[PDB]
DNA sequence: ATCGATGTATATATCTGACACGTGCCTGGAGACTAGGGAGTAATCCCCTTGGCGGTTAAAACGCGGGGGACAGCGCGTACGTGCGTTTAAGCGGTGCTAGAGCTGTCTACGACCAATTGAGCGGCCTCGGCACCGGGATTCTGAT
DNA sequence: ATCAGAATCCCGGTGCCGAGGCCGCTCAATTGGTCGTAGACAGCTCTAGCACCGCTTAAACGCACGTACGCGCTGTCCCCCGCGTTTTAACCGCCAAGGGGATTACTCCCTAGTCTCCAGGCACGTGTCAGATATATACATCGAT
């Protein structure tokens, strides 16, 4: 399902971050560096999921799995 | 000169630009790996979360890439320079 | 419990005709409450350094002048001290 | 009994006094919480909400809307250099990145 | 007296070289270590308690806090040693 | 000895003590000072394994701090556990 | 007098640091950079100084100083 | 090639590269205009402590402007990749 | 690239739904009193920091020369943006089930809290051996040929 | 490949000083025992997450094509490293004063705790108006006929 992350999504969000021209290798490099990322939040959200009794990952398991990281994301978790 | 159009027209709007969907089927796809084969059930504002967080960090990497591809000399960008603004950035900022 | 009335209150003294949205009172929320979780564990761990068991205003001002960037904690201690020093009067 | 002033409003202020007076003590940050301490914490926080809410109706006036979303909210932090320094490390949810295509 | 570590990174070292020593400064790194990884532990397990309306750091949220903190193989050993020590330790 | 009970060579009443005078929680329960303690004397016997190793490499008998960044940079874990600290008296671990 | 800190020990730090060649401009800005750091760890140790009743800057101020700015320093303070 | 000697000759060694005089007389300089007039004291390990910590953060800023040094196909190391080390390592780690 | 087509700010026109004002209610905050210990405050001892001087001697500085490398120019040729026809999967909008979040109510193990007691751990003190430095062997790299 | 000539470790003395073992003491951790409450835990309600179907239809995709740009080469020319002689300020070792850290002892006053009211703030409910489109009008703004 990785490859649903498309190529005119990748090169939105390269365009949204300011680039001009973007090489064929940056797809295969940018759903890469989701993996990563998405590993390293959905491991700390799943934690604090598991830490309380619940089997539902909520929303507020994601913004404290950012705070963890440093990365805080505001609009969630009040 | 579409570039120039597009880059003024996304960075002004606000909407998520991964489609919502297969993001969503990402997130179960790497959950149930971490939760030894059980499947979890995710809030509708958690996967908003994530893919809010996931866009803003790879636009965040993107204009550090930009700016390393412009030191270089050139305009487009190689994924050396997204490799090397993830070792500048650090060890749990670039990664 | 929410920020929300607070930040309406705050809001309409500002700006008399503007108002705010949903999402954007969730982003003041949010943003009140990291900056009291900051400003908070910065004044915990200074008492914790000087073996006090008290958070003072002392210690509220000298989290403030730690966390905030130089023209802020110039005009936040200001806040501050002109808030305290009208309490104490009562 | 006489009649009960909140003590933010001797104060001269609009963040709640009581209510951040019993978030320091139930939060765990010391065994022993002053009395001017919450006063002082509601002014700070009174003051910082005042100063992003005034660049965000800035912005929202800049924009020709009389309601503040938070684009508003992102365009007035990021812009401002103090407060793009306290909130380095926030993302603001439905926020646009600033605009700069740099002229290289 | 000033509470410190030293002795028990010096068992420690004992046990796990039985013949080498450590320096005064770098005795006072390993105390640092020690300290640090125990504020960072104990902090992420209070507000981990915290946000579960709990008032007990029990052993769940320690090892939760072990789990979150540590990498991945770090983690999985430490949270061994952790419940082999809490087990003999009810044990008795 | 609470600590000799867990069969552990770091304190628990020590650590209990700071974890209760620390201002963490409301309450400590019995077994998070020896969880503590153990996770924090793992972590402490990997890191002098690996300084003392790194120490025996260079042939000394003694481990001062210069062992120590080499065993934290050279190690791929650990230098993500202690990536944003700063060993004194420890040179950067040889590259070029 | 930030030009004690000298040329060649601006070059032993980039040597240190395995830089091969070293520009003229190097040495005018590391002695800015190194002015930035300094001007934001002793604001923050005598912050955390004057908050105590002293009037001397000790080791633990600017070990705290370095821990309040993300980088953690070992075998001082502790 | 007494570039790569001195380039292994000092990663061997730990000694401080700045000398302590001239740091102590700038870190006191400094000092000064914080301390809103009055002079203050430093203690003996209070000035290493600052000396450790700026030389380590030397070094690793000279690693990484390095880094933008050899990705920009130059040997040479430039202020313009010390700017961007600084620039690209963020409002925190960096300045 | 002298105007013609082409994208782009005004401007009124719906129209939806989300903001904001109002009301009822409840629980959390304010008032008043007690009461115990934490912190303010003086008094004092003694560390340790600053300041000074004098020699030394290692490192900094100045200058010169040469060769490495920055940088601009240019050409080949690959690969990326763009356009257009085709196809496909995301999104809407309904619907229906049920897993699980969330709340309440009982009760029991559990952890704070006192006292008494003593062994673990800290400060100090002394010895000895690891390490820093040095001195030739023995080898092992480095520019000039 | 060959040179003589610096450049690196490897055995042996010498010595300083700091780690490590040992001891006395004292305070913090261990042991019993109480007791009040937070959390485990069953029971139940009901939200919202998942799953499905059907139809749009906007976005993804395949293919081709022109051309912008990556990248390798080359030629001036600056300007950084190395070397040699000065030269200067860091550093070590004494020495002496005294400011201020740190501890103790008294003591007030501030803040936890409790009980009682009751007004501030939250949930719910509903009008209305700000804003998202929509579509013809007027206005800059250039690229391809």
């Amino acid at each position: 399902n990785i490859q649903g992350i498309t190529k005119p999504a990748i090169r939105r969000l390269a365009r949204r971050g300011g680039v001009k021209r973007i090489s064929g290798l940056i797809y295969e490099e940018t759903r890469g560096v989701l993996k990563v990322f998405l590993e390293n939040v959905i491991r700390d959200a799943v934690t604090y999921t598991e830490h309380a009794k619940r089997k539902t990952v909520t929303a507020m398991d994601v913004v404290y799995a950012l705070k963890r990281q440093g990365r805080t994301l505001y609009g969630f978790g009040g | 000169q579409g570039w120039l159009k597009e880059i003024r027209k996304l960075q002004k709007s606000t909407h998520l630009l991964i489609r919502k969907l297969p993001f969503s089927r990402l997130a179960r796809e790497i959950c149930v790996k971490f939760t030894r084969g059980v499947d979890f059930n995710w809030q509708a504002q958690a996967l908003l979360a994530l893919q809010e967080a996931a866009e803003a960090f790879l636009v965040h990497l993107f204009e550090d890439a930009y700016l390393l591809t412009l030191h270089a000399g050139r305009v487009t960008l190689f994924p050396k320079d997204v490799q090397l603004a993830r070792r500048i950035r650090g060890l749990e900022e670039g990664l | 419990e929410s920020y929300s009335v607070y930040v309406y209150k705050v809001l309409k003294q500002v700006h008399p005709d503007t108002g705010i949205s949903s999402k954007a009172m969730g982003i003041m929320n949010s943003f009140v409450n990291d900056i009291f979780e900051r400003i908070a564990g910065e004044a915990s761990r200074l008492a914790h350094y000087n073996k006090r068991s008290t958070i003072t205003s002392r210690e509220i001002q000298t989290a403030v002048r730690l966390l905030l960037p130089g023209e802020l904690a110039k005009h936040a201690v200001s806040e501050g001290t002109k808030a305290v020093t009208k309490y104490t009067s009562s | 009994r006489a009649k009960a002033k909140s003590r933010s409003s001797r104060a001269g202020l609009q963040f709640p006094v009581g209510r951040v007076h019993r978030l320091l003590r139930k939060g765990n940050y010391a065994e022993r919480v002053g009395a001017g301490a919450p006063v002082y914490m509601a002014a700070v926080l009174e003051y910082l909400t005042a100063e992003i809410l005034e660049l965000a109706g800035n912005a929202a006036r800049d924009n020709k809307k009389t309601r503040i979303i938070p684009r508003h909210l992102q365009l007035a932090i990021r812009n401002d250099e103090e407060l793009n320094k306290l909130l380095g490390k926030v993302t603001i949810a439905q926020g646009g990145v600033l605009p700069n295509i740099q002229a290289v």
